């Protein structure tokens, strides 16, 4: 669960090379396309009538950017993830009722998007570190247990 | 339910995979074991080092079986029926692991063929890996 | 894959359900809404009070559709095809909810027919509810 | 997430009427039967060759009793669930690698077993309280996040 020094290094290194708009737009689009039922939460985004439409939707892009910027907050303080997402947890879980399974799915989508963009640089060890990060965020977003 | 479009995409994917069955197979397993450690407990008699002969051999067999399902994509069941009882009844593999392996394969594909792995292809392959693993988890009860 | 034994068990279950389609249907929904609150957001135009007319009406429709799948258990798909697009494409129901509803129905059955709900019957009905909901989630992508 | 006074009352009331051996043996058996892959964790229980065999297995019974007694520990202090299961968490997650999904499944099996035994007394509101309890235990057993 706790991040090792190596994992911390993979996360920070890859993050430094990440274009939040590009990666985020691609991940949000793929989430909406690969797992279409998630579109039920983004009615206000307008045209989500097809892969290309979703991929070219400006609202998807802008929101995706905010999503990745948020993951960036996790990167800036890997040890304080629970706290960093407490409020977003109230938003996603308590208010929107987004089933936690979808957090994992977005996590899986992001991993695939990072892999496509970084190629062989995204080694198994690098993926392992990122998998711990997305899984930690997913967990911090789910219903808060005390 | 796989659509004609999905089957066409899956075949497009395998032509890319053909020629790299062992390489991709091994990496798929390597990412499975490194990212989801618990998965290693299913292979106690395997030397799980980076590129061990056992992992390369097994990785080849697994991806080769997937190739079979692509060839007989119209009826994956009968194509992988011989692996169904083995996994569910004899080995008693926890079904959650099939999702981890499918995800692992998708990562390997994204790494090696980003352009190929378009959202549309990603959808078809995900549906395919889901149907393939459904066949291997259909004999539990 | 439903076995002859499973189908026989499911029919045995429905003969118990017949005559209480509305009562059991309503309670199924009532347990869904009370135990998994998030589920209520899918029915904003419903008076979700204990035994409202809307819940009894809807509960009856849902269990009646399940009855249809039992009647055409050899081909559930074509039996509930008219509900597939409605749930996945038009309503965009999150697939996790089908498991919650299946579980809710099983609870209602355990409450009313404990002796009937043997482990063997529990297995068949779980496989059945899984196949039934697979039909309703098959049109997502 | 937090238990209301009503939920606390349903949990304590129903628990007072629970025969740990009877309920536990039935729940463990059903887990092994309804979700057979779980049998991979209980090789030492011997004969698990069929429903009746599993249902009549003495080791299943004895272990089931211990499982329910454990849920009893949650009942005795609903506010300290995370702490009460920390060690068992190390056992199930860290050591055995039991995927957390199985915890939910046992939770679902227990709810069904309680329903069969208590009939109409197991009202929707009572189930809701018990669902929060089993879900809380399941969560405390999964990988510990800090
Ligand atoms: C696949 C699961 C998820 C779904 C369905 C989902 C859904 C939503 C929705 C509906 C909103 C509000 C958008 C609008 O009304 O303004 C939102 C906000 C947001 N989400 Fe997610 N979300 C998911 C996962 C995540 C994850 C894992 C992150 C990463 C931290 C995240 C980060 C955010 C952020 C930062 C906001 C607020 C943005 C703003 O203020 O503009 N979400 N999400
Ligand atoms: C896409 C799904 C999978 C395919 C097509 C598949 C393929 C097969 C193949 C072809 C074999 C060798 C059979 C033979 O030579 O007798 C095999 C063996 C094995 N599989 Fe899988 N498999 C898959 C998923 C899994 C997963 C998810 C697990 C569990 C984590 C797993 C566990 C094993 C084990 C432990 C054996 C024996 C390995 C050894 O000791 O030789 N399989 N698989
Ligand atoms: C066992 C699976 C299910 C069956 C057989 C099924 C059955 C149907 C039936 C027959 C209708 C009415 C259709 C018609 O009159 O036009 C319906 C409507 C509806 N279903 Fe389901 N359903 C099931 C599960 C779900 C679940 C899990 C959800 C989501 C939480 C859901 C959401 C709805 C909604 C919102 C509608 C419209 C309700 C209203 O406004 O009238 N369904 N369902
Ligand atoms: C379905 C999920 C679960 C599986 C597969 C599982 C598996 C196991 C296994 C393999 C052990 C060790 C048995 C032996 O070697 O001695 C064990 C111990 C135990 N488990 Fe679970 N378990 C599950 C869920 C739970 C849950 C939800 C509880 C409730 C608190 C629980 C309570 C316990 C207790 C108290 C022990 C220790 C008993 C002893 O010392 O004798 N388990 N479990």
């Amino acid at each position: 669960s706790d991040f090792t020094q190596e994992e911390r290094q993979f996360i920070v290194n890859l993050w430094g090379r990440v274009d939040v708009e590009q990666i985020g737009a691609e991940a949000l689009a793929r989430l909406l396309i690969v797992y279409p039922w998630t579109q039920r939460f983004f009615s206000s985004f307008g045209n989500l009538s097809s892969p290309s439409a979703i991929l070219h939707n400006a609202k998807v892009h802008a929101h995706g950017k905010k999503v990745l910027t948020s993951f960036g907050e996790a990167v800036k303080n890997l040890d304080q993830i629970k706290q960093t997402f407490a409020q977003l947890s109230e938003l996603h879980s308590d208010k929107l009722h987004v089933d936690p399974e979808n957090f994992k799915l977005l996590g899986n989508i992001l991993i695939i998007v990072l892999a496509a963009h970084f190629g062989k640089d995204f080694t198994p060890a690098s993926q392992a570190a990122w998998q711990k990060l997305v899984s930690a965020v997913a967990h911090a977003l789910a219903l808060r247990y005390h | 339910v796989l659509s004609p479009g999905d089957k066409a995409n899956v075949k497009t994917v395998w032509s890319k995979v053909s020629g790299h069955v062992e390489d991709y197979g091994a990496e798929t397993l390597e990412r499975l074991f490194r990212v989801y450690p618990s998965t290693k407990t299913y292979f106690p008699h395997f030397d799980l080092h980076h590129d061990s002969a056992q992992i390369r051999t097994h990785g080849k067999k697994v991806l080769t079986a997937i190739g079979e399902a692509v060839s007989h994509i119209d009826d994956i069941a009968s194509a992988l029926s011989k692996l169904s009882d083995l996994h569910a009844q004899t080995l008693r593999v926890d079904p959650v692991n099939f999702k981890l392996l499918s995800h692992s394969f998708l990562v390997v594909l994204a790494v090696h063929a980003p352009s190929l792995l378009t959202p549309e292809v990603h959808v078809s392959l995900d549906k395919f890996l889901v149907a393939v693993s459904n066949v291997l988890t259909s004999k539990y009860r």
